[PDB]
């Protein structure tokens, strides 16, 4: 829904990115953490689930990206470590599926809501 | 004109949870349908019938359950099959299919 | 089946309210069929006096309703034979039966109790002596 | 040339035999279109529909008629074009009937 | 470590039909791979177009369609209006809720 | 009343067989289903009758197939092929038609 | 088949499903002290009888009245499942069973 | 004409009602809310009315059937098993309204979509009446006390008269009540069971003697 | 005010040892006292020294005197012989339908495999009764839904116009102050609908 | 010797498969006479009745027993003399059930 | 039904006879008017329906009598005009049927409640 | 309209059977004519012993009976008593909601 401001870091540091939405969306929906490098296609990082409490990651980011959830602020926090040169990019949180449903759904579906994007440069 | 659209997809039971039945539909020697809504928005339509369809033996059971969830307005889990696509409504912002099961269950329960 | 238990002396003193009861602890009514007391050690003959089942209702007897105080707890399994001011004409170790219940046998097709010596007090005998 | 009609509920329901076919029921009822005047000839619209007897059970139209009568929700149907008898008065055969969605579809 | 190949760019004159395909290096794409197609406008967040190879969302114009073709997850656009210049992505599913994108296609009409 | 000879004179036998024999029950029914609807009941001393079966189509239900009880026409038989040291002896009146608890006639043979 | 009997249980969850080609329906029963009890029956018995329809009628009547209907359950030949429900006893509409 | 005598089942001993009596649960004065049972449901119990009836047979039947249920509970061994109930005879004054006319007017002014056929059916079958926001202690006269023992199977009835009662020439209000259309959605008419009894009647009639099993009427009123 | 069945329904030897069969009904004191020709045939066929039992009282044959006596109910099924009659008579009246307005169904009756009977009441007074069966009668197939409607009409008290066919007539109601008939239709009462 | 019981009310209903016959079924439960002591068989009468499953529907006894059990009203029962198998044990079987009119039909 | 007594009258006048009934009988039941001559048989004169408002007359009194459905006294008025020598007789008000019911009914029916009668003599 | 024909008077002794006949002048009496048989006694208002064709009332005597025989309405009384002999009148319904009364029949 809404994103935080830009941030510029140095190699070897860590980045924290904020993604806030409504209470209902924050409570009952999966979220997908995705990044986008300049002049590149999209890359799908991970998927976070409210009830499970665990975040499913691709083998690339297993053990170096952390996801946390704040019900007081109703905001999801993404933390990235061990930065390299090419990881300068824009970052997005995407709205996923409902808690108890399967995929097929006409009004709402997967990837129906994306944020504006947070730009991070190393 | 026939009203049976077969997508041909395998026997997958698609489940939609925390939904309430409204806006009943009926017709002569045909099916009975309903729009299921969650959070004030329409999700999926489901139908039952004795006359046609491969779920002809379903009706005499499902309807009874159906009646209850319309007269008390119970939020239930609806189980639907996508082998048949229906357009019994008009100016629809959803899809209507063949109903296959109802499950009134507490959240996070194995009996859903 | 159910381990019948009873406590007391073995003698039924005359002109007094004698009582025997199968107060089972562990053999609770559930896999127990009808348990009807009897006093048939002397003059061995088939009869019924009390009444008990899986419900919990008391009753009386046809031999002498007033002599026998109504005490039949079919819920606590106390099929008590309780004769108030008992008559000494009948002298035997009366038993408060807890049937060695025969379940629904397939070959039988109906109720079939294989209860030869159903139950009684292990040491709670009845004798006319004081 | 069937008559669609909207913004109307069901106030009375009934069962009667079919005069010519001895193996079918007729479920009839009276509709009370909202906003109609007392003398207006649309506040007492009759409707009827058949029911087979070789197949035991409840037809879908009967079940939803029960629901909508118990709740008196506003409703639309497709009366006509056949005429039946209800308490000595003409009535129109019912073929299809749905609840009102909102105002854009049920004006 | 599954990789997805997708077309770099294509362009057909107004009123034509453009076919896009995406493929997996792990084998032939089936209905269990759950094809997805995403759409992105310049200076704007991407918008989902199609899921499950046959489903069209309410905002999806009726000039798009999806299917399988030659064991490749394919999209077909008929009546190419001169306003749908965009940037497209394919998405394939793998066990463990593992989604792999393509390289993206700058679909610009002339 | 039910006056039925529930205990015959019988004959002695060594271990593994019946000390008692068939006793003429007056209430012995030659049922239409070819089964004597009766239970093998032993009213001898030390244990009351134990109606192990019902409907009397075969040996006692849920028990060893050696023992048997059946009463037909004018004669009943609570003596069967084999029986233990003390399980057999005087018979009683127990049936699947009615259940009148009546005292047995009384007859026992010496046990080895 | 160690069948068990339970009394004064109140029906909380009901389900109807299409496992295989057999119609199935399931009940959950709950008191304030004992763990939740699962019991449910399929259509293994041929549907020429009206056993399933009548059983469903009684089940929905029990739920819609929210009574304390007592029941017997047969255990399943594998660890953790509703095995089979045979006997249904609706207690007094404002009381408890016998 | 309005019936001078109205009747009310209760369980409060006459020792206190004869001085204090009944009072409205809250301030919600919607007729549809009282006759549908929502305004008299636990958590939303703020109806601005007191429920009575112009029939003695219904009150007697309900008391006898609660007697039967108390005896049946004593069969299960969950209490003492002695049943006590009271029937109040109340003279009518100009604060009492009739449920049938009120509901029919409410339906007439707001169209046929705001009605509920079972609500009116329940009102007529119970002869419901609603005293406005209070029943004065000036208008409760006759009390019937019923006691019963189950194991012994005995019944006893007694009658008492209030002395403080003041006797004028009054009768119930001929005209119906009119209020505004409620804004809360109503899913169904709430009724009690065994026998079929109105929810608010059975809940106000109850005193501090558990939770009532209240079931929507439409769900079970038809065949299952 | 008791309906009296004709002789033709007096079927031959029926109830034995008190079990009135599942197609017939037992008589009571009033039906015999209020009828004359049946007593004539009875005393002309029934011999003496026999005691028969009514539903409520008892009857004594010629040797005792042929007398009706009163007794608490259930004391007349002791003896073997029972006078019972078939509870249906083809009246021969035309097939016109008769309706009655503003009545409520009460007093459900059901016995053996016999009909389901409910008596309709208007203004405190019983008006007419109706029955229907799924085993016998011209309205056999009528049953499958009527009960459902009747069910709610029994549960509620909504006024109804009831239709009745007089082609056939029943006697399932003993000591009845009305003439029970068959059921052919139920219509709800909407006051504005010019129906009720 | 068909027995007669006054002002019976049905206190519990139940459904069971028939032990002897597979194509049949057994609807039955517990009844009581209104206002008597709970220490007598008439206070806990086990009623049982046999239902046929070949043709779908409901018997008149089904509808009667359901409606009276929910509304819990006094009806007298003329029942017997063929006892039934309540859990393989002897209970009562119904022949006639008649709703009480007043104090003259229903003592 | 309380009918006020009649009186001997002279020809050339009108006779107003009142059929006083109960409230329920007034609003619902049909009412028949019949004439009984001394020593001769009765002759049916007409019927009245309180709600429909159309009262069916026999031709022998067609144009010779009127009826009104009064509602204050709760009576039903029958007026005989142009009295002739042949009208010397008693007049009877009988009850018919409920408004919306067919005739056949055990407990009540046509001609079950009758008035005492009102006699008029020329 | 039409006039129904009846005999002036009939006679029967106690315990005997007598048939009173009322016939339609236009033609045969049809069942649609809805006959009504009424009984009038001296000092009393008449009452409907029989309505429609053969239906009775609670206070209708069980000795009487009615039928449509020979194209005319016939009321049969079996075993008369002195307390039932009185005037008997026949009423016939006719098209146009017409009701035609009878001259009557003295009973002896």
């Amino acid at each position: 829904l809404v994103q935080a401001g830009g941030e510029v870091k140095k190699p070897g540091t860590s980045v924290n990115v904020s993604c806030k939405a409504s209470v209902y969306t924050f409570t009952n929906y999966y979220l997908h953490w995705v990044r986008q490098a300049p002049g590149q296609g999209l890359e799908w990082m991970g998927v976070m689930n409210p009830s499970g409490g665990k975040t499913i990651y691709a083998q690339k980011f297993q053990g170096r990206v952390t996801t946390t959830r704040d019900t007081s602020t109703s905001t999801v926090y993404m933390e990235l470590r061990s930065l390299r040169s090419e990881d300068t990019a824009v970052y997005y949180c995407a709205r996923g599926l409902y808690y108890g449903d399967s995929s097929g759904y006409f009004g709402a579906g997967e990837f129906d809501h994306w944020g504006q994007g947070t730009l991070v440069i190393v | 004109i026939m009203t049976t659209r077969n997508t041909g997809q395998p026997a997958t039971d698609h489940y939609y949870s925390n939904v309430t039945a409204t806006r009943l539909l009926s017709s002569t020697n045909s099916r009975l349908c309903a729009v299921f809504v969650r959070s004030g928005q329409p999700v999926i339509g489901a139908c039952t019938s004795p006359y046609d369809g491969k779920y002809w033996s379903m009706y005499s059971r499902l309807r009874k359950m159906l009646y209850l969830i319309y007269v008390a307005g119970i939020s239930v889990r609806v189980h639907v099959s996508k082998e048949e696509q229906y357009y019994d409504y008009e100016d629809a912002t959803f899809e209507t299919y063949a109903l296959t099961g109802i499950s009134i269950c507490n959240p996070g329960s194995s009996l859903c | 089946q159910v381990q019948l238990q009873e406590s007391g002396p073995g003698l039924v003193k005359p002109s007094g309210t004698l009582s025997l009861t199968c107060a089972v602890s562990g053999g609770s009514i559930s896999s127990n069929d009808w348990w009807s007391w009897v006093r048939q050690s002397p003059g061995k003959g088939l009869e019924w006096i009390g009444e008990s089942y899986h419900s919990g209702g008391t009753n009386y007897n046809p031999s002498l309703t007033s002599r026998v105080t109504i005490s039949v707890d079919q819920s606590k399994n106390h099929f008590s034979l309780r004769l108030s001011s008992v008559t000494a004409a009948d002298t035997a170790v009366y038993f408060c039966a807890r049937r060695t219940i025969g379940n629904y046998d397939i070959s039988t097709g109906y109720y079939t109790p294989a209860v030869f010596f159903d139950s009684w007090g292990q040491g709670i005998l009845v004798i006319v002596s004081s | 040339y069937v008559l669609v009609k909207t913004n109307m509920v069901v106030t009375s329901v009934a069962m009667k035999p079919y005069e010519v076919t001895p193996t079918r029921m007729l479920v009839c009822g009276i509709a009370a279109k909202l906003g109609a005047a007392a003398s207006s000839p649309d506040a007492h619209v009759p409707f009827c529909f058949g029911k087979d007897l070789k197949r035991p059970g409840s037809s879908p139209m009967e079940v939803m008629l029960r629901a909508v009568f118990m709740q008196q929700r506003p409703l639309r149907m497709f009366l006509g074009p056949k005429q039946l008898t209800f308490e000595g008065k003409p009535a129109l055969e019912l073929i299809r009937m749905v609840e009102c969605s909102g105002k854009q579809d049920c004006p | 470590q599954a990789v997805v190949t997708q077309e770099p760019s294509l362009t057909v004159s107004p009123g034509g039909t453009v076919t896009l395909t995406c493929g997996s290096s792990t084998g032939a794409v089936t209905s269990g791979h759950y094809p997805f197609w995403l759409q992105q406008k310049p200076g704007q967040a991407p918008r989902t177009l199609i899921y499950d190879t046959s489903n069209k969302h309410s905002w999806t114009p009726a000039r798009f369609s999806a299917s399988l073709l030659g064991g490749k997850a394919a999209l077909t656009l008929s009546g190419a209006q001169p306003e749908d210049e965009a940037e497209y992505y394919c998405l394939l599913s793998y066990s463990g809720a593992r989604r792999v994108f393509g390289g993206g296609t700058k679909l610009t009409v002339l | 009343d039910i006056v039925m000879t529930q205990s015959p004179l019988s004959l002695p036998v060594t271990p593994g067989e019946p000390a008692s024999i068939s006793c003429r029950s007056s209430q012995s029914l030659l049922h239409s289903n070819t089964y004597n609807y009766l239970d093998w009941y032993l009213q001898k001393p030390g244990q009351s009758p134990q109606l192990l079966i019902y409907l009397g189509s075969h040996r006692a239900s849920g028990v060893p197939d050696r023992f048997s009880g059946s009463g037909s026409g004018t004669d009943f038989t609570l003596k069967i092929s084999r029986v233990e040291a003390e399980d057999v002896g005087v018979y009683y009146c127990m049936q699947s038609l009615q259940t009148p608890w009546t005292f047995g006639q009384g007859t026992k043979v010496e046990i080895k | 088949l160690p069948t068990h009997l339970y009394k004064n249980f109140t029906v909380q969850e009901l389900a109807l499903k299409l496992k295989g080609k057999n119609q199935e329906f399931c009940l959950t029963a709950f008191m304030s002290g004992r763990s939740l009890v699962r019991a449910c029956l399929s259509d293994a018995g041929h549907e020429h009888d009206t056993w399933f329809d009548t059983m469903l009628g009684f089940a929905i009547s029990a739920y819609a009245l929210k009574s304390r209907i007592a029941l017997t359950v047969e255990d399943s030949p594998y660890p953790g499942t509703p095995g089979d429900l045979l006997e249904l006893q609706i207690c007094p509409l404002n009381g408890y069973c016998e | 004409d309005p019936p001078a005598t109205v009747y009310r089942y209760d369980s409060r001993p006459p020792e206190d009602v004869f001085q204090n009596g009944f009072t409205a649960w809250g301030n919600n004065d919607n007729v549809l809310e009282h006759l549908t049972g929502r305004s008299c449901q636990v958590g939303s119990s703020n109806s601005a009315f007191v429920s009575t009836s112009s029939s003695r047979r219904y009150t007697e039947v309900y008391l006898e059937h609660r007697m039967q249920e108390a005896v049946e509970a004593e069969r299960a061994g969950r209490g003492t098993g002695h049943f006590i109930g009271y029937i109040y005879e109340v003279r009518a004054d100009n604060n009492f309204y009739g449920a049938a006319s009120s509901y029919f007017e409410y339906v007439d002014t707001y169209g046929d979509n705001a009605g509920r056929i079972l609500a009116g059916a329940l009102a007529t079958y119970q002869s419901e009446y609603l005293a406005h926001r209070r029943i004065p202690p000036e208008n409760i006269r006759r009390v019937t006390r019923v006691y019963h023992n189950g194991i012994t199977g005995e019944t006893t009835t007694t009658e008492y008269s209030n002395a403080r009662y003041v006797s004028q020439q009054t009768r119930a209000n001929p005209n119906p009540y009119t209020s505004r259309r409620s804004v809360a959605s109503i899913v169904g008419t709430l009724v009690r069971m065994a026998p079929v009894v109105g929810a608010c009647m059975a809940r106000q009639a109850e005193s501090s003697e558990e939770a009532m099993v209240l079931v929507y009427y439409e769900s079970i009123a038809y065949s299952f | 005010g008791i309906v009296i069945p004709p002789k033709a329904l007096f079927t031959q030897q029926g109830g034995a040892y008190g079990r009135c069969p599942n197609g017939t009904r037992a008589l009571t004191v009033a039906e015999l006292r209020g009828n004359a020709e049946l007593q004539t045939y009875l005393r002309q066929i029934t011999p003496g020294w026999s005691i028969y039992g009514l539903y409520d009282g008892t009857y004594l044959g010629q040797a005792y005197g042929g007398i009706i006596k009163d007794a608490p109910p259930g004391a007349g099924f002791i003896y073997r012989e029972t006078f019972c009659i078939t509870t249906i008579y083809k009246t021969g009246q035309p097939a016109a339908d008769h309706y009655y307005s503003k009545v409520t169904a009460t007093r459900l009756l059901a016995s053996t495999n016999s009909r389901l009977c409910a008596v309709f009441v208007r203004d405190g007074q019983s008006v007419i009764g109706a029955c229907a069966s799924p085993y016998e009668g011209r309205y056999r197939d009528m049953y499958d839904a009527l009960r459902r409607l009747l069910y709610m009409i029994y549960m509620s008290g909504l006024a109804v116009r009831v239709h009745v066919s007089k082609e056939e007539q029943y006697y399932d109601y003993e000591d009845a102050t009305f003439q029970t008939y068959a059921l052919t239709g139920i219509s709800l009462c909407n006051p504005a609908a010019s129906i009720c």
